[PDB]
């Protein structure tokens, strides 16, 4: 059924899954027309799907012309998701292929359900955490890669950089949506926080920058005092 | 006319005869039911009075043979059987009817009623669903599981009403996922209608079948086959106009003839409230949301 505290560890065992986030999909900015009217125009967007033992990313780009002459796009950008989720687990050679996946929000679990009907054994669920995923868009080098796409684009990260030659799995999905839950919170103080020293730099085939383990958590400190500040700042507390 | 006859009335027993019921005593002197209308399938069914659990009944049309209720006390139930020797049975009834000792199929002249509940229902597709062949008639009860609840466990003693399942590959077309399972034209009337049911009559008599099983019996699986098959309707943006119409017709008398104390059971608040506010018909069942909305606001 659902994923929530309860079964935590289960993210990080040898059964493959995935989590997909749709919040990414369809975005729009909205304007004034010159009639003094209200109008929307999209910008590129991205599928969110993670295997979060590995750190394995695959952000499947959406480019602006898959809703030219669409309607009901919010409706339409669900079942292009899982579209799009669908096509790619049938890419993957049947051992690659997850055993489950989690879904970030609940509207996406009978659009999937129904395009994954070929594959029965793969459970669809949903879950009670409250993944910061949707802050991907402000990981620079993803965001980069998204708005320059002029055409539908599957790209390959891994999320973790190389952290996984040092810690396990579930302290690097800890320190991810730590890093994510801070950039949601206050991306600009968290990006202060991730570039403030010159010295510590992005490899070239990484995301994150190069901390050492004393840096990391004088960094992951950081983010709490962050999250927890504008939580102040947000109920005066 | 044509006339149902008992051997006895052995133990207390509520007998219901279509849309009319009425109580036996214990060893009371009752021999039967006369008067039945030809034409009809009708449906005989009993609720002991000392074991309000198993409701249960025989569906049977009069014209395809002579039937006769007698009670088993080894199976304490009440069986219906054939009488295959046509004289006995004639002089079996006429003396039942001489000594006054039946009660009468008590239909209002102005009455429609069981002709609108049963209109499409046929006794040859009634043994399609219910399997027991060596019998003209069909044995239902409260517990009887149907085949689609069997996959979710006696295979003989099944309802075999047709599966609808809305999230199954029959239910969608590859590469039509997301047309096909928010517009159901394709299920019902390519794969539904013109593929397993032939015609439209036969969809509305397993309906009406599924809802009278729910009514009087408390079939729970029943009671799910009848609205799915509503919701199926109602979910297709393209469905004949003189389907839309009948449809109204058939729930409208449904309704109305719903105990009113068993509604918050037998009819399911979300399939009513998607068919007659959100789905591609709302707007098509005029005479259904009227009295749904007169009787059971509540729901609604
Ligand atoms: C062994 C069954 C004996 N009874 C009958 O044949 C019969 C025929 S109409 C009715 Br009422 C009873």
């Amino acid at each position: 059924g659902a994923m929530n505290s309860s079964n935590y560890a289960e993210l990080f065992n040898n059964d493959i899954k995935l989590f997909v986030d749709d919040t990414n999909v369809y975005r729009v900015t909205v304007h004034k027309t010159f009639e003094g009217n209200v109008a929307t125009k999209a910008i590129n967007g991205c599928i969110f799907t993670l295997n979060p033992k590995t750190g394995h990313l695959f952000l499947k780009i959406i480019h602006t012309s898959v809703w030219a002459g669409q309607k009901r796009l919010s409706q339409l950008a669900k079942w292009k998701t899982a579209e799009e989720v669908s096509a790619l687990v049938r890419s993957l050679p049947k051992e690659e292929q997850p055993k489950q996946i989690i879904v970030t929000r609940k509207a996406m679990l009978d659009p999937l359900e129904v395009h994954m009907l070929d594959f029965p054994n793969i459970a669809i669920r949903p879950t009670e955490l409250r993944l910061p995923f949707s802050a991907a868009m402000s990981i620079d080098k993803l965001s980069d890669v998204v708005m320059k796409a002029t055409e539908p684009q599957m790209v390959l990260f891994n999320i973790y950089d190389d952290w996984l030659d040092r810690i396990s799995s579930y302290t690097a999905f800890s320190r991810l949506t730590l890093l994510l839950r801070a950039l949601k919170t206050n991306e600009e103080s968290a990006k202060m926080i991730l570039l403030s020293d010159p010295t510590i730099t992005i490899k070239s085939y990484h995301l994150w920058p190069s901390f050492t383990d004393e840096q990391w958590i004088t960094i992951e400190s950081q983010m709490r005092d962050l999250i927890l500040t504008e939580y102040g700042r947000k109920y005066n507390v | 006319m044509n006339t149902v006859p008992f051997t006895s009335a052995p133990i207390e027993v509520t007998i219901g005869i279509d849309q009319y019921s009425f109580n036996v005593k214990e060893n009371q002197p009752f021999h039967g039911i006369k008067d039945i209308p030809i034409g009809h399938v009708h449906v005989i069914h009993f609720q002991h009075a000392d074991n309000s659990s198993m409701r249960y009944g025989y569906w049977f049309d009069c014209r395809m043979g002579n039937f006769y209720i007698q009670y088993d006390p080894k199976d304490g139930l009440y069986k219906m059987m054939e009488e295959r020797d046509g004289a006995k049975f004639e002089n079996i009834v006429h003396n039942f009817k001489e000594r006054q000792m039946m009660v009468s199929y008590p239909k209002i002249d102005e009455d429609d009623t069981w002709y609108n509940l049963t209109e499409f229902v046929q006794m040859d597709k009634i043994r399609k669903i219910v399997r027991k062949d060596e019998n003209q008639f069909s044995y239902v009860d409260s517990s009887m599981t149907t085949v689609q609840e069997n996959e979710l466990s006696d295979p003989a003693h099944s309802l075999n009403y047709t599966v609808i399942n809305f999230k199954s590959r029959e239910a969608i077309r590859p590469g039509h996922e997301m047309e096909d399972f928010l517009d159901k034209s394709y299920y019902l009337n390519t794969v539904m209608l013109q593929g397993i049911f032939k015609n439209s009559s036969n969809y509305f008599g397993e309906l009406q079948f599924a809802f009278l099983n729910a009514m009087f019996f408390g079939n729970y699986g029943s009671s799910l086959q009848w609205h799915a098959m509503i919701e199926l309707i109602c979910s297709s943006a393209t469905v004949p106009k003189h389907m839309l119409d009948k449809l109204d017709e058939i729930l409208y008398y449904q309704i109305k003839t719903l105990p009113e104390q068993y509604s918050d059971i037998l009819l399911n608040e979300r399939v009513w409230n998607i068919c007659l506010y959100s789905s591609f018909q709302k707007n098509s069942l005029h005479n259904t949301e009227k009295i749904m909305e007169n009787k059971y606001p509540e729901l609604l």
